[PDB]
């Protein structure tokens, strides 16, 4: 029942701006960094920008540095990204995540928490690679899904999300091997310098998703993988 | 074992600033991962390496002292549990990281980046 809704989203013009909006419930909120992750049609997930629990802190993709403005309101649980001057390629469905990092390892840049997102439609760096883009799969039968990076991902600082229809997206492993919280047994991550694995032993109905990589060791920009998508039979 | 958990607690409790204030600091240490029965000198040579980044001047200036003492008495304890090529990695890496922190200055930034990478990388080395 811990979620994040966002808001705001609409047709605009091109030059023309939007407050985007997403409002967090089931945990404080002010606790955590936050962030904003765009998706483009037919594209991979794409950071955005990051904002500290205190708000005094923040980073852009460079591509909207000086365009874009994140912030937040604490005390009524609320993440703002302000988006300016916007052309053909902000049109995406922007989601805003939870930060899963902590200060003891200072593990930022991957997300437990994403809302379903927000689609912008505009009138008009470490490169993951999966493989494959497509698994046609029957329950009860396994999957390897691969991830490669165009160069080492520092820490073996590597997450794997699933994003089932109609739901927000979901972590299921970080630092290349460790399951978060309340994630079966049958997702189990692997690998290090540049080739990760994840592999789903025994497929459930509800594992039919699109499952997408991440690297977050490097400074920012964190990237993501295109995705695979694994479907029923 | 358990002296190992105690380093990592002492080293994050030496923590001064969050490493989110220093995201465009992070660098890749290259910690050679796979090398940890003849684990002992590699372990051993990890320790010393650890002992002698943080007891510079530098280090001292950058920590609490008081943590700082626990952390080489608990350094200490774990040698006296124990007592090429192997250490020779594990010394070009902590160069690498002598390199950083002079070419940062020594910031608290640097700091920050460093200690969180001897975080992973302690833990990596003793399990």
């Amino acid at each position: 029942e811990v979620q994040l809704v966002e808001s705001g989203g609409d047709l605009v013009q091109p030059g023309g701006s939007l407050r985007l909006s997403c409002a967090a419930s089931g945990f404080t909120f002010s606790g955590y960094a936050m962030a904003w992750v765009r998706q483009a049609p037919g594209k991979e997930m794409q950071w955005v920008s990051s904002i500290s629990d205190d708000g005094g802190t923040s980073y852009y993709a460079d591509s909207v540095e000086g365009r874009f403005t994140v912030s937040r309101d604490n005390s009524r649980s609320s993440l703002y990204l302000q988006i300016n001057n916007l052309r053909a390629g902000d049109t995406a469905v922007y989601h805003c995540a939870r930060d899963h990092g902590g200060n003891d390892y200072g593990d930022f840049g991957h997300f437990d928490l994403w809302g379903r997102g927000t689609l912008v439609t505009v009138s008009s760096e470490i490169v993951l690679t999966q493989s494959p883009g497509t698994l046609s799969l029957s329950p009860g039968e396994g999957a390897t899904l691969s991830c490669r990076a165009s160069q080492r991902v520092s820490n073996n600082y590597l997450a794997w999300y699933q994003h089932r229809p109609g739901q927000a997206p979901r972590l299921l492993i970080y630092g290349a091997s460790s399951r978060a919280t309340g994630i079966p047994d049958r997702f189990r991550g692997s690998g290090s310098g540049t080739d990760f694995t994840l592999t789903i032993s025994r497929l459930e109905p509800e594992d039919f998703a699109v499952y997408f990589c991440q690297q977050y060791g490097s400074a920012p920009p964190w990237t993501f993988g295109q995705g695979t998508k694994v479907e029923i039979k | 074992s358990l002296g190992s958990r105690r380093t990592l607690m002492l080293l994050a409790q030496m923590r001064r600033i969050s490493l989110f204030s220093c995201l465009k600091d992070r660098h890749d240490f290259g910690f050679p991962q796979e090398e940890f029965a003849e684990t002992i000198p590699v372990l051993h040579e990890m320790i010393q390496q650890i002992f002698n980044l943080f007891s510079t001047k530098d280090s001292s200036a950058a920590w609490d002292e008081t943590l700082l003492d626990k952390f080489y008495t608990e350094l200490y304890q774990q040698l006296n549990d124990l007592e090429e090529d192997s250490i020779l990695a594990v010394r070009k890496y902590f160069q690498r990281i002598t390199l950083y922190l002079k070419e940062k200055k020594y910031s608290p930034c640097a700091w920050e980046v460093v200690r969180a990478e001897i975080m992973r990388s302690f833990s990596l080395s003793t399990n």
